[PDB]
């Protein structure tokens, strides 16, 4: 059983914790309980291979901004997530990508841009813009609803697949 | 260079590391040992975030520290002192001018807002996750009430304002699936019809499944506080330890059902449809990964009033034969090939539970409470790591649910056997062994003839599921 | 090459019993232990001059798994009974322990020891000569150990092995 460690990031309120606790638990968090930091492990079998997922569950608040270098030296892989109703979540996506390259010295890290909140009808960031995003950072863009499990396997298990090939 | 720290007389956690406080193991550090003080530094470090630490300290910390006292140990930590001006800054003030504060900024941003955090952040995990302390203890809960509703101060605010919330929702206190769950299956017993409900009249597919979905809500009930401290082996184990033995008991009388209902089937073609019928029941059982129920069902065929039955055995057909051996062999060798199987299938899954019991109690029997090093006692942690980590595998297997459909009344049956009746353990195994005796006598005396006792087909339905549109 | 011999440990839960074969498999001089790591029950020891290999299995903790005692006892070749001295229902359970296994193996002659343990320091309620009498009407070994100091465990063991030699 090879383990992989994961890291779920972005803007608060985004769902990273929504989409974690549907992954781990399949049921939808309601609340917005903001995470400072929260981990998970889940045994899964992927392309037919055991596996050992450690997740970790990070701080989208402004406020928890300078105690991200620790969780981005042990990271892996890195779910980078926004909300497809919230413009400004997709805009701080490139601080993610940015700091990430900084602190793992690399120009080749695991990741997957997630473009969440996907079963809302009333959209502000359109699929094309994310990914052309996504193909500037040579990376998959998966869109994902934490409500009704759209795309939550293949978000996190895309980026095992990427890690396991790195 | 390093931030400057408060001095030690007048915050205690700033007490430089040394070998009378704290020994690591041979990038974050693991410790081995380390006083109380330590611990608390370490579990809301400053330079990094360490939530298996937190998950093992909240779980295992009863065995060296009262909650009363930890709930203390965090507020003194939570109390940082902020640093005077430096002589840059008296400068400038005495200029008329603003100071930088440099220094000060730095160590709030640096120091004082992460270590803060990661004390509210063991504050939050101990609410949501260990929230027994609080029940037991209404004090308790009104120190923590308190204290998380006088942080002042707007960097802590949102997490403040949220666990305030937690708390009063812990006080007072739904699955989506990738798929529809398969249709129930029904066989001589007709939906509605309790009464003829039994081993060979419900579906032995159904039977696999509605134990499956009852040994997964047992299995998944037990929380860490049963365990820890070995209290599911001491006086007040009832109170202690309550859904554990409940699950255990309903292990132990599945065993002991299909066990009398082997034996008081005194007709051997019966009895052969009746144990064919349980290994029918046994592969669904592997088909799901419930090694609970494997194992319900290995205990009783290696029962010594079943495992003696040789005509019996003799006419299992070779393949069912074969079913059954390789479920016997998990066992083998303390459990090898089960453990294998374990760590390499796709949950959902129900562990056997008892493998995890004999590690933690052995853990905590085999290691010492206390390291003794300079003539200081320290709290040996890495006993506690090591049953922090058994607790931690079974709450892995304990967030994936089954995706099969609850039948009220077959669980109801289920949940209502009582093979044993009014009988003590001791009077019930002796008469399964009495007709064990009975039905198949030792050699030489001769095998009897027994007449039927079912009036209805014997044919087992097999266990392969069905789909209708 | 060497024997090996399949030891099964049985007895009441909740009073010490585990630490007889914890302290024999130790690391004798280092109290440490990890029960998870494969084959921390397996022991190379000279008993009489003879190397062999014990194969201990102590499912202590699992005592509730009550209908699960006979699967376990069949795996043995030899048995530890264990009372604590200061249980004297654990000792009571005794009769019901042998009969169980005379059973399970069936056998009248099934190589076993009586080990009384001494797992703390509360008053012994069992005394030495009421557990001799018990052992010498089974006709069977008796060994006293302590669960702290080592004491008796190495003789509890090695005894069993000798009663299986000479069955
Ligand atoms: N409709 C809908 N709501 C969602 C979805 N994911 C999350 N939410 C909602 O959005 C809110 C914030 O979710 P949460 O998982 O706490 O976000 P977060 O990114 O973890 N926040 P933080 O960074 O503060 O920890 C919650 O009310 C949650 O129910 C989704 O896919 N659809
Ligand atoms: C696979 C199975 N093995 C064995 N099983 C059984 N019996 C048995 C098993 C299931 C039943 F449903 C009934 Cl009815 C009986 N006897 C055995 C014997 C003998 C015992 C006593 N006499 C000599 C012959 C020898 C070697 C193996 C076995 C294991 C789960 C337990
Ligand atoms: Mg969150
Ligand atoms: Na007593």
């Amino acid at each position: 059983m090879t383990e992989y460690k994961l890291v779920v990031v972005g803007a608060g309120g985004v769902g990273k914790s929504a989409l974690t606790i549907q992954l781990i638990q399949n049921h939808f968090v309601d609340e917005y309980d903001p995470t400072i930091e929260d981990s998970y492990r889940k045994q899964v079998v992927i392309d037919g291979e055991t596996c050992l997922l450690d997740i970790l569950d990070t701080a989208g608040q402004e406020e928890a901004s300078a105690m991200r270098d620790q969780y981005m030296r042990t990271g892996e892989g890195f779910l980078c997530v926004f909300a497809i109703n919230n413009t400004k979540s997709f805009e701080d996506i490139h601080q993610y990508r940015e700091q990430i390259k900084r602190v793992k010295d690399s120009d080749d890290v695991p990741m997957v841009l997630v473009g969440n909140k996907c079963d809302l009808a009333a959209r502000t960031v359109e699929s094309r813009q994310a990914q052309d995003l996504a193909r500037s950072y040579g990376i998959p863009y998966i869109e994902t609803s934490a409500k009704t499990r759209q795309g939550v396997e293949d978000a996190f298990y895309t980026l095992v697949r990427e890690i396991r090939q790195h | 260079g390093q931030m400057r720290l408060p001095s030690a007389d007048v915050y205690r956690f700033a007490e430089p590391d040394s070998e009378e406080n704290i020994i690591f193991e041979e990038g974050i550090p693991i410790i081995k040992a380390g006083t109380v003080i330590k611990l608390i530094e370490r579990l809301t470090y400053h330079m990094y975030a360490d939530p298996n630490f937190v998950r093992t300290f909240l779980t295992t910390y009863r065995s060296f520290c009262k909650p009363q006292e930890l709930l203390s140990l965090i507020i003194e930590r939570f109390e940082i002192p902020e640093p005077e001006p430096t002589e840059a800054d008296r400068i400038a003030i005495e200029n008329g001018d603003q100071p930088l504060s440099a220094e000060l900024k730095r160590f709030r941003k640096e120091y004082i807002q992460p270590v803060q955090l990661r004390v509210l952040n063991v504050c939050r995990h101990w609410v949501e996750h260990h929230f027994y302390d609080f029940e037991r203890d209404a004090y308790l809960l009104q120190r923590m009430e308190e204290f998380i509703g006088t942080v002042r101060g707007k960097a802590m605010k949102k997490w403040v304002e949220s666990i305030t919330k937690i708390i009063q929702r812990k006080k007072i206190a739904n699955i989506t699936f990738q798929s529809s769950p398969p249709t129930v299956e029904w066989h001589i017993s007709r939906p509605g019809h309790i009464e003829t409900f039994d081993l060979l009249t419900l579906h032995p597919i159904e039977i696999a499944r509605q134990l499956t979905l009852l040994e997964s809500d047992l299995y998944r009930a037990v929380q860490p506080s049963e365990l820890v401290g070995s209290v599911w082996t001491k006086e007040d184990k009832e109170i202690n330890s309550p859904n554990l033995l409940k699950m255990i008991r309903h292990t132990t009388n599945l065993t002991l059902w299909f066990e009398k209902c082997i034996v008081e089937t005194e007709n051997l073609e019966e009895r052969v449809a009746v144990v064919s019928r349980i290994i029918e029941i046994l592969q669904v059982f592997q088909e799901l990964n419930n090694f609970n129920g494997v194992l319900e069902v290995v205990s009783a065929m290696n029962s010594s009033p079943v495992y003696r039955l040789d005509h019996t055995f003799e006419q299992i057909p070779s393949r069912q034969k074969k079913i059954l051996e390789e479920a016997h062999e998990l066992s083998e060798d303390h459990y090898k090939k089960y453990l294998a199987k374990l760590r390499s299938i796709n949950p959902p899954c129900v562990p056997f539970f008892g493998i995890y019991l004999t590690n933690i109690l052995k853990t905590e029997e085999g290691n010492p409470e206390v390291l003794k090093r300079h003539g200081k006692e320290l709290i040996n942690f890495s006993k506690r790591r090591k049953v922090a980590e058994i607790t931690g595998e079974i709450q892995q297997y304990q967030n994936q649910p089954y995706c099969l459909r609850v039948e009220s009344d077959i669980k109801r049956f289920f949940e209502n056997l009582n093979p044993m009746g009014n009988s003590m353990e001791k009077e019930f195994t002796d008469y399964l062994f009495n007709k064990s005796l009975e039905i198949e006598p030792r050699n030489p005396k001769p095998l009897p003839r027994f007449p039927k006792k079912y009036s209805y087909p014997l044919k087992s339905p097999g266990v392969r599921p069905s789909n209708p549109r």
